[PDB]
């Protein structure tokens, strides 16, 4: 049970970092491209999601 | 038609004439001059308005 606590926070951090690498209805999961691959008028439309 | 291994100036292609129906979809049109492209295609044809 001691290693259980560290294992739990391990899954927690792993999921927290992992799920960023995922578009949410976005053309891409990585912001700086969307910023650099479109202009604000519709780049906002994606970054809001 | 495949285009490869060359330098593509956006400005000269953009300012050649006033293209009647000109729109770039997945990207803001301006910053092509800074971008790199892998295996661009050109689809040539003639259509009515
Ligand atoms: C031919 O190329 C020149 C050089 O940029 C351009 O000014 C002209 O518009 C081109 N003619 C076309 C695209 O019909």
């Amino acid at each position: 049970k001691l290693q259980d606590v560290v294992n739990q926070n391990a899954q927690a951090l792993n999921t927290l970092v992992k799920q960023l690498s995922s578009n949410f209805g976005a053309i891409s999961s990585v912001l700086n491209d969307i910023l650099s691959r479109l202009d604000p008028p519709e780049a906002e439309v994606q970054i809001d999601r | 038609k495949r285009i490869s291994n060359c330098v593509a100036d956006y400005s000269v292609l953009y300012n050649s004439t006033s293209f009647s129906t000109f729109k770039c979809y997945g990207v803001s049109a301006t910053k092509l001059n800074d971008l790199c492209f892998s295996n661009v295609y050109a689809d040539s044809f003639v259509v009515k308005g």
